[PDB]
RNA sequence: AGGACCGAACCGACUAAUGUUGAAAAAUUAGCGGAUGACUUGUGGCUGGGGGUGAAAGGCCAAUCAAACCGGGAGAUAGCU
RNA sequence: CACAGGUGGUCAGGUAGAGAAUACCAAGGCGCUUGAGAGAACUCGGGUGAAGGAACUAGGCAAAAUGGUGCCGUAACUUC
RNA sequence: AAUUCCUUGUCGGGUAAGUUCCGACCUGCACGAAUGGCGUAAUGAUGGCCAGGCUGUCUCCACCCGAGACUCAGUGAAAUU
RNA sequence: GAUGUCGGCUCAUCACAUCCUGGGGCUGAAGUAGGUCCCAAGGGUAUGGCUGUUCGCCAUUUAAAGUGGUACGCGAGCUGGGUUUAGAACGUCGUGAGACAGUUCGGUCCCUAUCUGCCGUGGGCGCUGGAGAACUGAGGGGGGCUGCUCCUAGUACGAGAGGACCGGAGUGGACGCAUCACUGGUGUUCGGGUUGUCAUGCCAAUGGCACUGCCCGGUAGCUAAAUGCGGAAGAGAUAAGUGCUGAAAGCAUCUAAGCACGAAACUUGCCCCGAGAUGAGUUCUCCCUGACCCUUUAAGGGUCCUGAAGGAACGUUGAAGACGACGACGUUGAUAGGCCGGGUGUGUAAGCGCAGCGAUGCGUUGAGCUAACCGGUACUAAUGAACCGUGAGGCUUAACCUU
C-alpha cells in the first residue's frame, strides 16, 4: 500500500490507565497532494507522485512551477513517489490524509539519520580498544592489523575502517501505531525513528507483517 | 548489575555473611545478573554454627541491587546494597528459613514464592 | 633470526 | 615512508592540477562615491552602501 | 513545540500538592496482585525533584527494615494515587544526596517553622 | 560533534577568553568604534549588548552587577549615565559590524564594530 | 652524641610516559635516593699509553678505549669483493 | 644554532607558614620573533564518571588512595 | 634450595580452581664448613608470595578542558630515487 | 651490500576432513537418550586459577566451546614476559682463560606514506541544444545465531521407571541498527558554598590567582548502563534421501521415455548503495524564434546586436561538515545575533529595617541571577547591481502528415 510523507515533531509519552508509559514519536502528517500518476503504458510502472507542505513562491523555479501547475496543486516542499499495488487507483490532484492509517496497526518509518561526521573504528564499528597502560605506545584507539602478509599482499574490499558515519537513509520496521488523530494531523508511533527534530519522514504500512 | 567477583550480602539466616559471585548463569557471555536472576556463588564469610561453611560453592538468587529495578511507568526502586538468598545447588529452594530486609515484586514467580511469603516487606 | 642479538638496543641504526 | 622511484614531471603537473587560484569575478560599485570595492565590504574612502561610514 | 505542549497538557494532573526537598511525604501507589487492586504507602524524605512538565519526577528515601531504599516516582503517572506532606523540612540545598552517607541522628532534618 | 553548541573557543582557554572580552567591551564603550577581527566582533555582540540592556535600569544593584562584569568605574558610569539613556527606546541591536578587509601581517579578516548612535 | 631521623638548597639517578630526521649526539615532565659525611664544591697542582688511575665495571684517561690522539715507516699485506 | 641543558660567590621585603618548602604579592623584571580561523578521526597533557572493584597484566605497570598538629593508645620479635 | 635432570616429586596450608608461594619429607642427577656452614634484631628505589584500603588496570567505554592534526596568509627542510 | 624470533593484544580472511543448529539411511533404534554413515560452510562457536608459555591440568559455564591454511596470518599496527649481547651468583666441567641436557636476579623496540591496496570525500570532462526535478534497476553490499518455559499431553511408547515426534504460544542470552521520551553519566560557557592571598581609598559589596584553587548541584548537546525495532514467513530450483508409473530383461526395477516430494546451503523475498549500466536509460516541466560580412566552402571563420531558463559567486547560517560537499535564508525577510515573554537550573541577591555584646539570625523574599531550550519580535547584519550560461539544436534511412 501507499504511504505518506510527514515530519518529526519530537518524542513524548502516553500514560495508559493501566499505568504503562508508552514512548511515542509525534509525526505531523499534513495532507499529501497527488502531482503525477505513473502508468505502465507511458512510464512502465505504476506509482503516484505526491507533494506536501508549502514553499515560498520566490523559491520555486519556473521548471518546478510548471510541473505543479499541470497537476493544479499548490507547490510543496518536495516530491516523493509511492509504488501502487495493482488494486489501488488514484487521480491527479487528490488529497490523501492521515486517515489512511486508521486501521494499520504497524508501520515502517524511513528517515535520514543524524550525521556524526568522520568517525573512528571504535565508534563506527564497535572495535575494542587496546590497553591504556602496560607499555602501550601511541596505540590506544588505533585499528590494529588490517591484513595478513605476503600471500594476499593486499587489503580486502569491505575492510571496516574509519570514515563518514551517519547522515544516511535508515528504515525502522514494525513500529506499533498508538494514535491516529485526523483533526490535528498527527500520528503517534511507539519508539524512536531516524532523524533529528524537523526532519522529513516516510511512513508506510509494515511490509513484514 | 552483578558480575563475577562482585561481593554480596546475604539476606537470609543460612549462616553466610559475605558471598562472591563466580558465574552469571544463563547463556554464553552473559554479563550481568539483576534481581530475579540466579548466580553461582562461593561463601567468603560465615558464622560458626551455620548450615553452610566457608569455601562452599552453591547457588543464590539476587533480591536487592544498587542499580535497582525499573517499573512499567518508568519509575525506579534502588537499594543501598546488593543482597542475595542462598539456594540449594540441585533443586534451588532457599536453604534458610527467614528473609531479612525488603524484597521486590519481581520475585513472585512460583519458583520464588517461598521467599515472598517470608519477606518482611513487599 | 635475521636481525637479532639486539641493533641500537632496538632502535636500529642510531648513532648521531 | 619514502618513495622507491622518482616521480616524473608529468605526475607533478597532474597533482598541481587543482592548485590554480580564482579571481574575484565581480567588484561592486558604490552608489554615491562610485568607488569599486569588494562586495559587502566598505570602500577605501570609507563609504558603504552610499553612507560615509567611518571618518578615515 | 506547540503540538507537543498540547498533547502533554491533556494528560497532566491538576491536584499535585506543593512539596519541597526535605519534607516528609507519604505517596500512595496502586499495587495490582492478580485482579485485586489495593493501595500501598511509601513514606520518606524528599531528596530530589525534577520539574519538567509532564515528565516531572521526585525521589523519596526511607530506611525500611534496616535497609536504605530510594524510589523515583513519576509525578503524573496514574500509578501514584495521592501525595501528602507529613512534615515540613528546612534545608538550603535543592538536592540532598549527602543524606546517603548519613545515618541515625546525623540524618535528622530540622523542621521548617513558617 | 558540536550539535547545537554556542560559543567560539578562539584558540584560548576559558579564563583568557573572559578577560579578553572584558577588556574589549571597555574599549568599545570608551571609543564607540573599534577595529578587530571579524570572528571577535561577532562574539563581542553577545557581551556588550547585555551590558547596555542592564544599564537601562539605574539601581545600586545593577551598577554593582555591571562593575563585576567590567571592573572599570569609568565604563560603569558611561553605561548608566549616557548609553542607557541613549538606547532607552531601542529593542536590542545596539552595535553594527562593518567588514573592512584583511590584516597585512597575517591576512586576518577584519571588521569595524560600532555603536548604532555614534554621532561623534 | 650519632657514616642517627623527617625534609629544601646541593649532590645523585629507581619507575613510567614523552621525545627517537629530538628543544637536547642522553634531555623534559611526574614521582624517587642521600642530605654533618667513606659529604659536596671553587681555584691551582701531580700521575702519560702495554702506561696512568680504578670502594673493580675491562670502568675512565677531552662526545674516542680488551691498549688514546697526531705525524711518520706507508702505496704495510689482502690466494678476498 | 638568537639551542627547554651546564656555569663559582654576594644580597634576601610583605601576608599565611616550622621554614631559603608552598600560595598570593612588593621593589624590580617580563608575555618566551610566525600569526588568523575551525572545533573531524587519531596522537599528546589533563578533569569527571552509573553498577562492579584487579575480573587487567609477565607483574596492580600506570592511576587512585594515604598525608598536618596536639593528646590517647600500640603486637610478635630483639643485639635492649 | 639463587644448587633437584627426572619434576608441575610427595604430603600439608592458602584459592571455587595455585607449574609461583609457605611448612615439611629425603630419593642431595650435581649442599657442606673462612673460594666459609647454619642461624640472626635492625636496614634495602633488592627477588618471590598473600591481605585490607583504593581505584577507568579491566567488564566497556562515555563526555568534557587545553596543545597538535584540518583550512587561510608568510617562510620553508629530510631520508630515498 | 639484513626476509627481526616464541607467546600475548588488536584486526581478520578462506578450506571442510562439521563442534552446534538444518536434512537423511542403518541400528544389537520401544520411548527418552545414544552408536555409525551420508548431505550441508548460512550464521554461531566461554570466562577464570597456575605457568613467559602455545599446550596442558583444574574450577565453573554453554546449543556448541570444531579442525586446518593464510611468511607455524598480523612488530613501517601495539607489547616485550620467554629465548639470544655486555653485569652478577649457584650447581657442574676445566690447572686456567672460560664454558653448559643447566638454573637464577638485572637489562634503550627507529621511520613525517611516493606507488599498489583499502576506508571515506571532492574537482574535470563525457553522456550530442541548454536547464530544473522525479524515477527505472543492470549490477554490488548488509542481514541470516539460538536457550528455556507453557500448551498439545502425563498423551503416543513402556512391566514399571520414565517419557516424545509433528504443531502452536510466551519469554530470554549474544549480536546489530536507530534514538534521547524516561533512568543516568558528562556538562572548565549556569547558580551556589568555602580556604589562603592581592587589588578595587576604606566599610559593605565584588574581581584576579592558587589543577575549573577546592568542592556541591545542574540547562542544551553528545551519550549507555537507558528503550524501541530486527534475524522471519512465503516462493523457485535442488543435495543426500524417499517415491509413482515403466520397459530394456514376459518377472522384478525411483529411470532409460515420463511424473512427484525433499535442507539454515543456491536464486528470490527484507534493508542500503546504484545510469561513468561509455550498453552513459525513462518520464514530467521550463527556456532561447537577430542581423550582417569573409574564405580554403564547410558539423568553416568573424562582426554588431542580444544574454533567456538556470547556475555560480557574495552575505546571514545549520541537529550538515576536516576542506570541498549538502540543507535553510537574503527586506515581497525570522537566516543568525540582540530584545520581549516563558521554561529550566541554582536556592531566599543587593540595599534597607529589626533582634543580639558579637559571630549570626529574621523580615522584605522562593528572592536574585540564569549557556547552547521553547514561543514571539525587523532593533543589527543579510545592497541595487555585476558575473557565467545564448540566440531553436548534425547526417543517413524508414514510417507518417499525404497508407
Ligand atoms: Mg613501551
Ligand atoms: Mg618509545
Ligand atoms: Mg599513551
Ligand atoms: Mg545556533
Ligand atoms: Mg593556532
Ligand atoms: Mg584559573
Ligand atoms: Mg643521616
Ligand atoms: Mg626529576
Ligand atoms: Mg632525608
Ligand atoms: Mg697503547
Ligand atoms: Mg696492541
Ligand atoms: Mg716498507
Ligand atoms: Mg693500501
Ligand atoms: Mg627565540
Ligand atoms: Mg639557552
Ligand atoms: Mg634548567
Ligand atoms: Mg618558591
Ligand atoms: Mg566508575
Ligand atoms: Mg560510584
Ligand atoms: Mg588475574
Ligand atoms: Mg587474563
Ligand atoms: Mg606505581
Ligand atoms: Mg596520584
Ligand atoms: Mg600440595
Ligand atoms: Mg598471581
Ligand atoms: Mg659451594
Ligand atoms: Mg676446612
Ligand atoms: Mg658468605
Ligand atoms: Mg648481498
Ligand atoms: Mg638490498
Ligand atoms: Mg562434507
Ligand atoms: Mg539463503
Ligand atoms: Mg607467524
Ligand atoms: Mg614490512
Ligand atoms: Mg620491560
Ligand atoms: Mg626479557
Ligand atoms: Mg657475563
Ligand atoms: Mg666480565
Ligand atoms: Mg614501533
Ligand atoms: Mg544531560
Ligand atoms: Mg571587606
Ligand atoms: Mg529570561
Ligand atoms: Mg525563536
Amino acid at each position: 500500500m501507499i504511504g505518506l510523507v510527514g515530519k518529526k515533531v519530537g518524542m513524548t509519552r502516553i500514560f495508559t490507565e493501566d499505568g504503562v508509559s508508552i514512548p511515542v514519536t509525534v509525526i505531523e502528517v499534513e495532507a499529501n497532494r497527488v502531482t503525477q500518476v505513473k502508468d505502465l503504458a507511458n512510464d512502465g510502472y505504476r506509482a503516484i507522485q505526491v507533494t506536501t507542505g508549502a514553499k515560498k513562491a520566490n523559491r520555486v523555479t519556473k521548471p518546478e512551477a510548471g510541473h505543479f501547475a499541470k497537476a493544479g496543486v499548490e507547490a510543496g516542499r518536495g516530491l516523493w513517489e509511492f509504488r501502487l499495488a495493482e488494486g489501488e487507483e488514484f487521480t491527479v490532484g487528490q488529497s490523501i490524509s492521515v486517515e489512511l492509517f486508521a486501521d494499520v496497526k504497524k508501520v515502517d518509518v524511513t528517515g535520514t539519520s543524524k550525521g556524526k561526521g568522520f568517525a573512528g573504528t571504535v565508534k563506527r564499528w564497535n572495535f575494542r580498544t587496546q590497553d591504556a597502560t602496560h607499555g602501550n605506545s601511541l596505540s590506544h584507539r588505533v585499528p590494529g592489523s588490517i591484513g595478513q602478509n605476503q600471500t594476499p599482499g593486499k587489503v580486502f574490499k569491505g575492510k571496516k575502517m574509519a570514515g563518514q558515519m551517519g547522515n544516511e537513509r535508515v528504515t525502522v520496521q514494525s513500529l506499533d501505531v498508538v494514535r491516529v488523530d485526523a483533526e490535528r494531523n498527527l500520528l503517534l508511533v511507539k519508539g524512536a525513528v531516524p532523524g533529528a527534530t524537523g526532519s522529513d519522514l516516510i511512513v508506510k504500512p509494515a511490509v513484514k507483517a | 548489575m552483578i558480575q563475577e567477583q562482585t561481593m554480596l550480602n546475604v539476606a537470609d539466616n543460612s549462616g553466610a555473611r559475605r558471598v562472591m559471585c563466580i558465574k552469571v548463569l544463563g547463556g554464553s557471555h552473559r554479563r550481568y545478573a539483576g534481581v530475579g536472576d540466579i548466580i553461582k556463588i562461593t561463601i567468603k564469610e560465615a558464622i560458626p554454627r551455620g548450615k553452610v561453611k566457608k569455601g562452599d560453592v552453591l547457588k543464590a538468587v539476587v533480591v536487592r541491587t544498587k542499580k535497582g529495578v525499573r517499573r512499567p511507568d518508568g519509575s525506579v526502586i534502588r537499594f543501598d546494597g546488593n543482597a542475595c538468598v542462598l539456594l540449594n545447588n540441585n533443586s534451588e529452594q532457599p536453604i534458610g528459613t527467614r528473609i531479612f530486609g525488603p524484597v521486590t515484586r519481581e520475585l513472585r514467580s512460583e519458583k520464588f514464592m517461598k521467599i515472598i511469603s517470608l519477606a518482611p516487606e513487599v | 633470526x635475521v636481525a637479532a642479538x639486539x641493533y641500537x638496543v632496538x632502535v636500529x641504526i642510531x648513532x648521531x | 615512508a619514502v618513495q622507491q622511484n622518482k616521480p616524473t614531471r608529468s605526475k607533478r603537473g597532474m597533482r598541481r592540477s587543482h592548485d590554480a587560484l580564482t579571481a574575484v569575478t565581480s567588484l561592486s560599485v558604490d552608489k554615491t562615491s562610485g568607488e569599486k570595492h569588494l562586495r559587502h565590504h566598505i570602500t577605501a574612502d570609507g563609504y558603504y552602501r552610499g553612507r560615509k561610514v567611518i571618518a578615515k | 513545540s506547540n503540538i507537543i505542549k498540547q498533547l502533554e497538557q491533556e494528560q497532566m494532573k491538576q491536584d499535585v500538592p506543593s512539596f519541597r526537598p526535605g519534607d516528609t511525604v507519604e505517596v500512595k501507589v496502586w499495587v495490582v496482585e492478580g485482579s485485586k487492586k489495593r493501595l500501598q504507602a511509601f513514606e520518606g524524605v524528599v531528596i530530589a525533584i525534577r520539574n519538567r512538565g509532564l515528565h516531572s519526577a521526585f525521589t523519596v528515601r526511607k530506611i525500611s527494615n534496616g535497609e536504605g531504599v530510594e524510589r523515583v516516582f513519576q509525578t503524573h503517572s496514574p500509578v501514584v494515587d495521592s501525595i501528602s506532606v507529613k512534615r515540613r523540612g528546612a534545608v538550603r540545598k535543592a538536592k540532598l544526596y549527602y543524606l546517603r552517607e548519613r545515618t541515625g541522628k546525623a540524618a535528622r532534618i530540622k523542621e521548617r517553622l513558617n | 560533534m558540536r550539535h547545537r553548541k554556542s560559543g567560539r573557543q578562539l584558540n584560548r582557554n576559558s579564563s583568557h577568553r573572559q578577560a579578553m572580552f572584558r577588556n574589549m567591551a571597555g574599549s568599545l564603550v570608551r571609543h564607540e568604534i573599534i577595529k578587530t577581527t571579524l570572528p571577535k566582533a561577532k562574539e563581542l555582540r553577545r557581551v556588550v549588548e547585555p551590558l547596555i540592556t542592564l544599564a537601562k535600569t539605574d539601581s545600586v544593584a545593577n551598577r554593582r552587577l555591571a562593575f563585576a562584569r567590567t571592573r572599570d568605574n569609568e565604563i560603569v558610569a558611561k553605561l548608566f549615565n549616557e548609553l542607557g539613556p541613549r538606547f532607552a527606546s531601542r529593542a536590542g541591536g545596539y552595535t553594527r559590524i562593518l567588514k573592512c578587509g584583511f590584516r597585512a601581517g597575517d591576512n586576518a579578516p577584519m571588521a569595524y564594530i560600532e555603536l548604532v548612535d555614534r554621532s561623534e
